[PDB]
RNA sequence: GCACGGAGGCGAAGAACCAUGGAUUUCCGAAUGAGAAUCUCUAACAAUUGCUUCGCGCAAUGAGGAACCCCGAGAACUGAAACAUCUCAGUAUCGGGAGGAACAGAAAACGCAAUGUGAUGUCGUUAGUAACCGCGAGUGAACGCGAUACAGCCCAAACC
RNA sequence: ACUCGUACGGUCACUGAAUCCUGCCCAGUGCAGGUAUCUGAACACCUCGUACAAGAGGACGAAGGACCUGUCAACGGCGGG
RNA sequence: GCUUUACUGCAGGCUGUCGCUGAGGACUCUCACUCCGGGAGGAGGACACCGAUAGCCGGGCA
C-alpha cells in the first residue's frame, strides 16, 4: 500500500496507544490497557 | 414478471450502448453560404468503425478538414465539390434541384440543412426521379417514393462498400467482431427458451409460445413481442 | 372619482377580452422564454400588489414564477397495492400551483420573505404568477410601519409553512364555523384529515 | 403600443413637452397616472399626454378611450423620463395632464388640434 | 483531576477550589479560494440573494438541537374470523421549515331561531350523541355549556 | 438508449451448418385491411322536467365490435364413419 | 413465485371532446405553437405537442 501523511499520522498514533498502563499507575490505583490491539488478531480502521 | 430484455435496453446502460468514445465523425454535407466556392481534395480513405463501410478525409479550400460520406469510386487526390453551382461528377454535393433526373445519390437530407439522413449505409443509393419547383421526387433503397424539398442536399453516386453483405459471416466469432462495433446486446436468446417469469413465450414443457405471435399495434412494453402488428405472416398466399 | 388602479384591476377580471387579451398573447411569448423565476421591476397588475402590500420601496421585490400546468407528476407503485392505492393517472397534489410558485421564488431569493403573490395567466401547458418578497434585512423596511412585521423572526421562511395567504387558503382557513372543524389550528393538530 | 393608435412626429412632440413646461411655471399641471385619471374623470383637464416606453402597459391603457369619452385631447411622449422632467419632476412620470394652461393657451390649443387632424 | 506512585514543584507576592467576565482556542467539519478519507495547491463571503458608493463595499441564507410544532409525500402487515369499499391510518417512514414554544386569531362567525352569543388556542363536557358505513366490521364531529387566559389592531381605495 | 446509426439499416420474433425438401387447413383464436347497413361514450345541440338545477328522452356518432377480406416459416389442426 | 378468455383494478396504446387556439360538412390564410437552418430564411400550422375527460383494447403490472 501507499499511506498518506494523514494515514500514517493515524497508524502512528494507533501504534502508540498500544503501549501499557505505566506501572505507577497500578501502585497508585492500588490495582489493563483494555485497548490492546494486535497487528495480526486485530484489523484497524481505514 | 421481469422486465424482458427490450425494456433492459431503453435505460442505455453500458451492455446496451453503442462504442460511441471509438467512433470517428459525424458524416454531415458542409455548410455553405452560398456560391459552391467550396471544393476540397480527397487526402486520405479511412474505415469508419460505425458503419462498416469507407469514409474519405477532405481537405476543403477554406482549411476545414473533414470527414466525409463517401460514394463508390473516390480516390485520394481528386476533388470534390459542394454547392448549387458544384459540378455534376461522382461525390459531389448539391441540392437536388440542381442534379439532373435519373441520376442516383445518396446521403440524401429529409430536411434542407439537416446533414443528410437517407441512403448511406454500405453500397446503397436514392434514385433522383422527378424535378419540379415545389417537390423533387426521390426513390429510397427500400422502394419508397420520397416526396423532398428540392433544396434538400445530396451526394451523386452510391454509397462505398457495397456487396458487403453477399459474403456470410460463417462463424460465430465473424458476427462477434462486429457486434462490438455496435449499440447492440449479442448473442440472442429465443424467447421460447425462457423461463415464464422472463418472457411472453418462457415456460412450458416443451419450448412454444403459449399464445399467437402476431401482437396488436396497442400492446404495452413488455408485452409488445414477437411479430408486431403483422399484416400477414409466413410466405404463402 | 375612480383609481387609476380599478382600470388595471377591471382590465384583468376578463383577461381574454379587449387591450390585455392582446397583451398577454405578446407578452407570453417573451415568458415561454425566460426562466422559471424571473425578477421584475414592476409588477405586472400595479392595483392587485399595491393591494396585497405592494410598495415601491427598497426591499420590495418581485418576482414572476412559471410552473407546468395539470395534476400530480407520480410514479406508479413497485411494490404492493390494493385497488385503492394503486390509482397514478387521476390523483392531484395537495398544494395548489400557486403555493408551489411561492416556494421556488423564495428558494431563489434566500434571504427574503415571501409576503404575497397573484396570478397572471396561463397557456395551454403552464401557469404564472408574480411574488411579492420583501427583504427584512433593509432598515427601509425594518422602519416601515406596514411591512416591518414581516421582520421578525418566527416569519422567517413563513412561506414553507404555510403562512401565506395562498397557503391559509389552501389549508382550508378561510372558514371561521362550519366547516372548519379540521383545518383550525392547523391541518396537523387535526390529524390531517382537512 | 397597444394603446397607441397614431405616431407623433418628434418636432410636434418637442412643441408639447415645452408647452407642459412652461404650463407648471405658469398654469397648473398634474404629475401621475392616478392624478392625470382624476382629471380627466373630474373634466377639470385640457391636455394630457401619456408615455409610450410604459412597462406594464395595463398602467396607462384606459387614458386613450376614457379621454374620448371625456372630450379631453391626449398627445404621446416617445420617453418616460422626458415627460417626467417636462413636468418638473426628478423621476419619471407615465402620463401627465395639464390642468388648465397658463401662458400657453394658444400652444395648447393649436397641439390638440394638430393632433386631431393626425387623426 | 479520575488515581492511595516515585521524583520534584507551587502556595502568606494568599495557591488550591468556586462564581462572573476576559485571553488563548491546531486540522477536518454548513465548511465558503481550488482540491483532498482530517491533507495539499495558488489571495478568496464558494453558491444564491437584497442594498449598492456597482467594489463582496454593506448585509442575508447554508448547518445543529431530546422531543414538541408547522407545511408537504405517504405504506403494509392487521381487523372485517376469506376479501375488493371500509380497517390498520393520515399511523410508520420520507421531503421542506420555524420557535422557545409553534400554529390559530378579531366574523362575508354562530343559528340552545333569539328582545340571544360575540377573535383564537386549550381543558372538562356536550357524546360514542348527529353524521358515515359490503348500513357489515368499524369510523365519528360541532354549536352550546363550565373552565383557563383574555386584547385588540394595521393596510388597499376614496380625499390629499 | 438505439444513434458520430438510416433499409447492404436495426428493432421484434421463430428455426438452427451444408444437402434434398418443406403438403392440406383461415372454421375458432391472434394480427392486419375494409366496411352500405347495424351497434358504439362524453362535451356541444334539440324535447320534456325544474322560475334554476338534479333527471328523463332525442339527434349526431370516433375508435371498437357485428359483417367482409388477407394471412399458418401466426397460435394451432390434419379425425370418426 | 408462476399462468390464464378467474374476480377486481392499475399503467400503457388507439380514438372522440374541451382548453392551448388566431383570421377569412367541405375550405383558404397567418399570428400563436412545432420542426429544419450558423443566419437570413424555409417547412408545417391552428393541426401537432402538452393539460383534462370519455369509449375501446389492456396478466405489461397489482
Ligand atoms: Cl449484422
Ligand atoms: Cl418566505
Ligand atoms: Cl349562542
Ligand atoms: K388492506
Ligand atoms: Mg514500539
Ligand atoms: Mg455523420
Ligand atoms: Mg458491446
Ligand atoms: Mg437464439
Ligand atoms: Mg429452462
Ligand atoms: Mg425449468
Ligand atoms: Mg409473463
Ligand atoms: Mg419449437
Ligand atoms: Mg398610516
Ligand atoms: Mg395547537
Ligand atoms: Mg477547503
Ligand atoms: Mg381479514
Ligand atoms: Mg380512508
Ligand atoms: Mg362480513
Ligand atoms: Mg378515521
Ligand atoms: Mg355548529
Ligand atoms: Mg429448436
Ligand atoms: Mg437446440
Ligand atoms: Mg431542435
Ligand atoms: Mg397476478
Ligand atoms: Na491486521
Ligand atoms: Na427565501
Ligand atoms: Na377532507
Ligand atoms: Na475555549
Ligand atoms: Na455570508
Ligand atoms: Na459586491
Ligand atoms: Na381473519
Ligand atoms: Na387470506
Ligand atoms: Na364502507
Ligand atoms: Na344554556
Ligand atoms: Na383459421
Ligand atoms: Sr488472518
Ligand atoms: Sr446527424
Ligand atoms: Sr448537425
Ligand atoms: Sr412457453
Ligand atoms: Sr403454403
Ligand atoms: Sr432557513
Ligand atoms: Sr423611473
Ligand atoms: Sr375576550
Ligand atoms: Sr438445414
Ligand atoms: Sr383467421
Amino acid at each position: 500500500g501507499k499511506k498518506s501523511k494523514a494515514t500514517k499520522k493515524r497508524l502512528a498514533k494507533l501504534d502508540n496507544q498500544n503501549s501499557r498502563v505505566p506501572a505507577w499507575v497500578m501502585l497508585k490505583t492500588d490495582r489493563r490497557n483494555h485497548k490492546r490491539r494486535h497487528w495480526r488478531r486485530n484489523d484497524t480502521d481505514e | 414478471g421481469r422486465r424482458i430484455q427490450g425494456q433492459r435496453r431503453g435505460r442505455g446502460t453500458s451492455t446496451f450502448r453503442a462504442p460511441s468514445h471509438r467512433y470517428k465523425a459525424d458524416l454531415e454535407h458542409r455548410k455553405v453560404e452560398d456560391g459552391d466556392v467550396i471544393a476540397g481534395t480527397v487526402v486520405d480513405i479511412e474505415h469508419d468503425p460505425a458503419r462498416s463501410a469507407p469514409v474519405a478525409a477532405v481537405e476543403f479550400e477554406d482549411g476545414d478538414r473533414r470527414l466525409i460520406l463517401a460514394p463508390e469510386g473516390v480516390g485520394v487526390g481528386d476533388e470534390l465539390q459542394v454547392g448549387v453551382s458544384a459540378e455534376i461528377a461522382p461525390g459531389n454535393t448539391l441540392p437536388l434541384a440542381e442534379i439532373p433526373e435519373g441520376v442516383p445519390v445518396c446521403n440524401v437530407e429529409s430536411s434542407p440543412g439537416d446533414g443528410g439522413k437517407f441512403a448511406r449505409a454500405s453500397g446503397v443509393n436514392a434514385q433522383l426521379l422527378t424535378h419540379d419547383r415545389n417537390v423533387a421526387v426521390v426513390k429510397l433503397p427500400s422502394g419508397e417514393m420520397k416526396r423532398l424539398d428540392p433544396q434538400c442536399r445530396a451526394t451523386i453516386g452510391v454509397v462505398a462498400g457495397g456487396g458487403r453483405t453477399d459474403k456470410p459471416f460463417v462463424k460465430a466469432g465473424n458476427k462477434h467482431h462486429k457486434m462490438k462495433a455496435r449499440g447492440t446486446k449479442w448473442p440472442n436468446v429465443r424467447g421460447v427458451a425462457m423461463n415464464a417469469v422472463d418472457h411472453p413465450f418462457g415456460g412450458g414443457g416443451r419450448q412454444h409460445p403459449g399464445k399467437p405471435k402476431s401482437i396488436s399495434r396497442n400492446a404495452p412494453p413488455g408485452r409488445k413481442v414477437g411479430d408486431i402488428a403483422s399484416k400477414r405472416t409466413g410466405r404463402g398466399g | 372619482a375612480r383609481s387609476a388602479y380599478s382600470y388595471i384591476r377591471d382590465a384583468w377580471e376578463n383577461p381574454g377580452d379587449g387591450q390585455l387579451a392582446e397583451l398577454q398573447w405578446q407578452r407570453q411569448q417573451e415568458w415561454r422564454n425566460e426562466g422559471a423565476v424571473e425578477r421584475i421591476e414592476r409588477p405586472t397588475r400595479l392595483d392587485k400588489a399595491r393591494s396585497q402590500g405592494y410598495k415601491a420601496k427598497q426591499g420590495v421585490i418581485v418576482a414572476r414564477v412559471s410552473v407546468r400546468k395539470g395534476s400530480a407528476r407520480k410514479r406508479r407503485h413497485k411494490a404492493g397495492r390494493r385497488s385503492k392505492r394503486q390509482g397514478v393517472t387521476r390523483i392531484t397534489r395537495r398544494k395548489d400551483i400557486q403555493r408551489v410558485a411561492e416556494e421556488r421564488a423564495s428558494r431563489t431569493f434566500p434571504n427574503l420573505r415571501v409576503l404575497n403573490s397573484y396570478s397572471v395567466g396561463q397557456d395551454g401547458r403552464q401557469k404564472w404568477h408574480e411574488v411579492i418578497l420583501i427583504d427584512p434585512n433593509h432598515p427601509a423596511i425594518q422602519n416601515d410601519d406596514d411591512l416591518s412585521w414581516i421582520c421578525a423572526d418566527d416569519q422567517a421562511d413563513r412561506v414553507f409553512r404555510g403562512l401565506t395567504g395562498a397557503g391559509r387558503r389552501n389549508r382550508g382557513l378561510s372558514g371561521k364555523g362550519k366547516g372548519s372543524e379540521k383545518t383550525r389550528p392547523s391541518l396537523r393538530s387535526n390529524g390531517g384529515k382537512a | 403600443p397597444v394603446y397607441v393608435d397614431f405616431d407623433v412626429p418628434a418636432d410636434l412632440e418637442d412643441d408639447a413637452l415645452e408647452a407642459l413646461e412652461v404650463a407648471r411655471d405658469t398654469g397648473a399641471v398634474k404629475k401621475g397616472t392616478n392624478e392625470t385619471t382624476k382629471s380627466i374623470e373630474r373634466g377639470s383637464a385640457e391636455l394630457v399626454f401619456v408615455a409610450e416606453d410604459v412597462q406594464p402597459e395595463e398602467i396607462v391603457m384606459h387614458i386613450p378611450e376614457l379621454a374620448d369619452e371625456k372630450g379631453v385631447p391626449f398627445i404621446f411622449v416617445e420617453q418616460q423620463d422626458d415627460l417626467g422632467h417636462a413636468a418638473g419632476l426628478e423621476v419619471g412620470s407615465a402620463a401627465a395632464a395639464v390642468t388648465d394652461a397658463g401662458e400657453a393657451d394658444a400652444d395648447v390649443e393649436d397641439i390638440a388640434d394638430k393632433v386631431e387632424e393626425l387623426r
